[PDB]
RNA sequence: GGUGAAAUUCUUGGAUUUAUUGAAGACUAACUACUGCGAAAGCAUUUGCCAAGGACGUUUUCAUUAAUCAAGAACGAAAGUUAGGGGAUCGAAGAUGAUCAGAUACCGUCGUAGUCUUAACCAUAAACUAUGCCGACUAGGGAUCGGGUGGUGUUUUUUUAAUGACCCACUCGGCACCUUACGAGAAAUCAAAGUCUUUGGGUUCUGGGGGGAGUAUGGUCGCAAGGCUGAAACUUAAAGGAAUUG
């Protein structure tokens, strides 16, 4: 039971709109679709919708987050400056 | 001791000169001149007869300000570049004994990394 | 045509008193008239001395020492500790083939509310009757060595001011405990303190900048 | 050379009795049973709190775990994940006196 | 045929040593290969250092050195002739000159 | 709706009177729900406060910053955007700060600015993919879409509206002392064609 | 000519024979 | 600024040079060696964490469980590919200034992709020691890395006794090196490239004149660039290796 080899997700758009805009679409797709870790309650319970916010299905906290995925990669590079610039200040 | 001070910091490029003399903080220079200005070349711009012929201008205004005594300061382009002094840089330092500035606390200010940046002329050389 | 010297006003630069000589030489400013006047770019600047010159025993002739001015008081500026460094030759000149290289540095706030990194450079040397060409020390020595060159680096920063270690660097008393501390694991010639960086400071409170100046 | 916690942990987890979660360490902590408690690094301030004064008064000595719940259920070597452990007899591991 | 036994410059057992910038050319080359001769110079030279001497303050003093270590490839190393061509066995020779 | 940056709705209480206050955010990616927003010159440093611009270290990176102070601000407020303060002033309470468009401007210390860089993430990088997808895009936001080509119109309908083949005719750069109306095309154009600038 | 720019000039060759070959479908 | 000389370009909106403070990205100097580690590719700032590996030590344990391998698999420099992050430097394409009979270049100024990272591909390098793995056997010599054993050797303190470092002798296990040819080879050379017409310890891979040609075709893998597999017709007396003298 293999189904599809390369589109998986996006057999769903058939033929239609080209390969790598399909193949840019299932990227993101998964991202925004899979389950994430809370960093609350501790368990794969965070979920999308509305893209850019993100909450777990059990402890009910709603994290502000990357449009397609929780983390944007750039934020944390900046979570990291924040608290340097912090700690540079307060000590 | 009196003597009053400042510091001469020599630049020494193979394709140039330069000497410059400030005050102990390096904020207000006092005079700084180049082989640059005193030949028409191109080519002797780093001459040792020029930067010997720089120290020269500067001496008549080092005196002329007050600065009777000078340290001395010298590098070469440092960084990721030639790091060995250049032709007029050893006639220039001697040359400031032709003044009269008397000198002191000699040091070696020439830039070198800590394993820096990329070097010019990609890898194959510069092949000539 | 103009020349900026006409005007140039001529100030003196004082020392600290952690140090022996505190006649420094004749900086100049401009002047100080209105729009800008002349105690804006002279209270900022940085200077740097032999500690020969300081101290006036030429034993210290490698080590420079940054000395950040602080205030200018009637035509006399004051200032006070800002950094040290090796100068070039002498730190190249301790750097020899067929031996072990050590450096070491740890960040240490003072009790002045100074925040410093301090390093520290040593060596490994052949000792007497040696026949091995090469001093190289092995890395699980190298490790607690340089491991206890900060945990000395600590407590010696740490306990006091930066106006004790100004007077505590000169006679040079951390690298003896570091060769008091480090016999017992390798040789180790050439201790030094090569550089301590200033990185945080306190603001004005002239009463450590008088606790300095004024007595010389 | 040094047991980190989790060697120490490992040998209270096969020596001497322990108990697992929030409720039953309650129960540890009002009948006195309790040596010690763990509390994992991402349960809420609230019962980090709670459990904090619950200890405070029947005098039991507390330690912050380091990770979250997640990986001090694998401390403990049980499969699931565990948000506080109590500790109700050292066996033949040590915890209670060693450097905490 | 092979000409040498270090083939160009020892690596013997590792596969790879970063390799280093010409001091000359900027031209690539191994740090296993590439001719290195430290090059430590009197701060002063020539006959400067009489009247230089002379000029200064401080009794006596001391002379500082610039110290620089010149890593050169292969043809610059020889057109500069840092180091020359040798014959079948005074290639040979590993002893510095 | 048709604003892709999520926005965080805090609660206060008002000083003057007891009552609650409602405010409305623009979520910084990692505020959350239950969270402690601190807002004032005297607030700590942490993702989701609001600060005086003067008042944080220079590289410090900031959203929904004021141009003037209590404006309730203007720059970066959309999805993904920040900007980092550069450097500050003795004189005259002045920042300096680089917009997301790149242009540096220098303004009040006492301007505020929230700590963070807005939620919604990398959005514009997923394809539309679909006619549709671009329909309800503009639905929720402004009726521009779609967009029918001026050299595609009668010349009555649009300067480039001449036909018989399909051609702009005239030079597609307009000036910027062009008057309303024939105002179509390339602006202010500085340059033309494409580029590759990194 | 070079070895290595032999390869390189068959390497056009084959892309070119490729192209050919597929007007065929 | 820049070269052999120049020009390009930067500049009295103060250029290069000077100082104070700040930002981003790379890189990890000197130490650095015919020294280390890893299956290779490779790996060079400090501390912590997570697991790993050799050699050694051993009067532990198991007791043939092993050696080498078609298939199949893990990893695999650099460039390169798809996406975001990044973009300091250097820098294909290119743009130029010079150079030459020409100069699509070498040299000079700028500079796109690239270079950096994350996720995913790609699976090629003179990926070289151009030298398969396991086991035995045959020769002297000093340097050295790690471990162990013996030194009533040595040096620094306050038992001048104690953990160290140094010297010396022995012994495994390493990265190399030197001399000799015992042998071997076409030679260059080689402690293996010896133990080969006195031709067999085990085992894996490849080659069979030069071309044509790594071409054509089929298959297969890849997003693609490409990789893997891989002919024949026909053509030709040389091609080639090492060494010698010119
Ligand atoms: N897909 C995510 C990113 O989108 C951007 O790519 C898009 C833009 O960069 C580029 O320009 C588009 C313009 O065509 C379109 N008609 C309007 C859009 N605002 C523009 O974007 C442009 O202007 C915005 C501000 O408006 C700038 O912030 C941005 O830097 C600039 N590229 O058009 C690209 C799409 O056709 C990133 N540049 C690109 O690297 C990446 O694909
Ligand atoms: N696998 C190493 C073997 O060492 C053997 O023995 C060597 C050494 O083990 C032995 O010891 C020598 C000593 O003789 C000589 N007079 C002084 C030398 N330092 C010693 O070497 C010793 O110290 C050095 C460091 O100094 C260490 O690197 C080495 O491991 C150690 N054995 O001396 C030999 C060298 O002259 C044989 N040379 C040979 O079988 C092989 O090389
Ligand atoms: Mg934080
Ligand atoms: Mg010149
Ligand atoms: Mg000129
Ligand atoms: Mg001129
Ligand atoms: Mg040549
Ligand atoms: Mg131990
Ligand atoms: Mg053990
Ligand atoms: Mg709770
Ligand atoms: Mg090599
Ligand atoms: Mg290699
Ligand atoms: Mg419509
Ligand atoms: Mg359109
Ligand atoms: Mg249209
Ligand atoms: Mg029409
Ligand atoms: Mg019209
Ligand atoms: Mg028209
Ligand atoms: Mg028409
Ligand atoms: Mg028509
Ligand atoms: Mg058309
Ligand atoms: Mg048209
Ligand atoms: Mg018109
Ligand atoms: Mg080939
Ligand atoms: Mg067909
Ligand atoms: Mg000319
Ligand atoms: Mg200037
Ligand atoms: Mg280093
Ligand atoms: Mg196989
Ligand atoms: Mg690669
Ligand atoms: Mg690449
Ligand atoms: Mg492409
Ligand atoms: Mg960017
Ligand atoms: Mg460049
Ligand atoms: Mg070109
Ligand atoms: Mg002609
Ligand atoms: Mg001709
Ligand atoms: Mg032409
Ligand atoms: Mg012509
Ligand atoms: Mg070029
Ligand atoms: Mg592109
Ligand atoms: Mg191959
Ligand atoms: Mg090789
Ligand atoms: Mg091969
Ligand atoms: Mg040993
Ligand atoms: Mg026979
Ligand atoms: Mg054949
Ligand atoms: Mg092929
Ligand atoms: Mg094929
Ligand atoms: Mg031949
Ligand atoms: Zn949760
Ligand atoms: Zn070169």
């Amino acid at each position: 039971a293999k189904r599809t080899k390369k589109v998986g997700i996006t057999g769903k758009y058939g033929v239609r709109y080209g390969s790598s805009l399909r193949r840019q679409v299932k990227k993101l797709e998964i991202q925004q679709h899979a389950r994430y870790d809370c960093s609350f309650c501790g368990k794969k319970t965070v979920k999308r919708g509305a893209a850019g916010i993100w909450t777990c299905s059990c402890c009910k906290k709603t994290v502000a987050g990357g449009a397609y995925t929780v983390s944007t990669a750039a934020a944390a590079t900046v979570r990291s400056t924040i608290r340097r610039l912090r700690e540079m200040v307060e000590a | 001791n009196s003597q009053v001070f400042g510091v001469a910091r020599i630049y020494a490029s193979f394709n140039d000169t330069f000497v410059h003399v400030t005050d102990l903080s390096g904020k207000e220079t006092i005079a700084r001149v180049t082989g640059g200005m005193k030949v028409k070349a191109d080519r002797d711009e780093s001459s040792p007869y020029a930067a010997m012929l720089a120290a020269q201008d500067v001496a008549a205004k080092c005196k002329e300000v007050g600065i009777t005594a000078v340290h001395v300061k010298i590098r070469a382009t440092g960084g990721t570049r030639t790091k060995t002094p250049g032709p007029g840089g050893q006639a220039a330092l001697r040359a400031l004994a032709r003044s009269g500035l008397r000198i002191g606390r000699i040091e070696d200010v020439t830039p070198v990394p800590s394993d820096s940046t990329r070097k010019k002329g990609g890898r194959r050389g510069r092949r000539l | 045509v103009v020349d900026p010297f006409t005007r140039k006003e001529w100030f003196d630069i004082k020392a600290p008193s952690t140090f022996e000589n505190r006649n420094v030489g004749k900086t100049l400013v401009n002047k100080s008239t209105g729009l800008k006047s002349a105690s804006d770019a002279l209270k900022g600047r940085v200077v740097e001395v032999c500690l020969a010159d300081l101290q006036g025993s030429e034993d210290h002739s490698f080590r420079k020492i940054k000395l950040r001015v602080d205030e200018v008081q009637g035509k006399n500026l004051l200032t006070n500790f800002h950094g040290m460094d090796f100068t070039t030759d002498k730190l190249r000149s301790m750097v020899r083939k067929w031996q072990t290289l050590i450096e070491a540095n740890v960040t240490v706030k003072t009790s002045d509310d100074y925040v410093l990194r301090i390093f520290a450079i040593a060596f490994t040397r052949k000792q007497a009757n040696q026949v091995k060409r090469h001093s190289y020390a092995q890395s699980s020595h190298i490790r607690a060595i340089r491991k206890v060159i900060s945990e000395i680096l600590t407590k010696e920063v740490q306990g006091s001011t930066l106006a004790q270690l100004t007077s505590k660097l000169i006679p040079e008393v951390i690298n003896k405990e570091i060769e008091n501390a480090t016999k017992d694991i390798f040789p180790l010639q050439n201790i030094h303190v090569r550089k301590v960086k200033l990185l945080k400071q306190p603001k004005f409170d002239v009463g450590a900048l008088m606790a300095l100046h004024g007595e010389g | 050379s040094q047991e980190s916690i989790n060697q120490k942990l490992a040998l209270v987890i096969k020596s001497g009795k322990y108990t697992l979660g929030y409720k039953s360490t309650v129960k540890s902590l009002r009948q006195g049973k309790s040596k010690l408690i763990i509390i994992a690094a991402n349960t809420p301030v609230l019962r980090k709190s709670e459990l904090e004064y619950y200890a405070m008064l029947s005098k039991t000595k507390v330690y912050y775990f380091q990770g979250g719940n997640n990986e001090l259920g694998t401390a403990v070597g049980k499969l699931f994940r565990v948000g506080v452990v109590s500790i109700l007899e050292a066996g033949d591991s040590d915890i209670l006196t060693t450097l905490a | 045929p092979k000409k040498r036994a270090s083939n160009g410059r020892n690596k013997k057992g590792r596969g790879h040593v970063k390799p280093v910038r010409c001091v000359n050319c900027s031209k690539s080359i191994p740090k296993d290969k590439a001719i290195k001769r430290m090059a430590i110079r009197n701060i002063v030279e020539a006959a400067a250092v009489r009247d230089l001497s002379e000029a200064s303050v401080y009794p006596e003093y001391a002379l500082p050195k610039t110290y620089n270590k010149l890593h050169y490839c292969v043809s610059c190393a020889i057109h500069a002739r840092i180091v020359r061509v040798r014959s079948r066995e005074d290639r040979k020779n590993r002893a510095p000159p | 709706s048709g604003r892709g940056a999520p926005l965080a709705k805090v609660v206060f209480r008002d000083p003057y009177k007891y009552r609650l206050r409602e405010e409305i955010f623009i979520a910084n990616e990692g505020v959350h729900t239950g969270q402690f927003i601190y807002a004032g010159k005297k607030a700590s440093l942490n993702v989701g406060n609001v600060l005086p611009l003067g008042s944080v270290p220079e590289g410090t990176i900031v959203s929904n910053v004021e141009e003037k102070p209590g404006d309730r601000g203007a720059l970066a407020r959309a999805s993904g955007n920040y900007v980092i303060i550069i450097g500050h002033n003795p004189d005259e309470n002045k920042t300096r700060v680089r917009l997301p468009s790149g242009a540096k401007k220098v303004i009040s210390s006492d301007a505020r600015g929230v700590i963070g860089v807005i939620a919604g993430g990398g959005r514009v990088d997923k394809p539309l993919l679909k006619a549709g997808r671009a329909f309800h895009k503009y639905r929720l936001k402004r009726n521009s879409w779609p967009k029918t080509r001026g050299v595609a119109m009668n010349p009555v309908d649009h300067p480039h509206g001449g036909g018989n083949h399909q051609h702009i005719g005239k030079a597609s750069t307009i000036s910027r002392g062009a008057v309303s109306g024939q105002k179509a095309g390339l602006i202010a154009a500085r340059r033309t064609g494409l580029l590759r600038g990194s | 000519m070079r070895a290595k720019w032999r390869k390189k000039r068959t390497r056009r060759l084959k892309r070119k024979r490729r192209k050919v070959r597929a007007r065929s479908k």
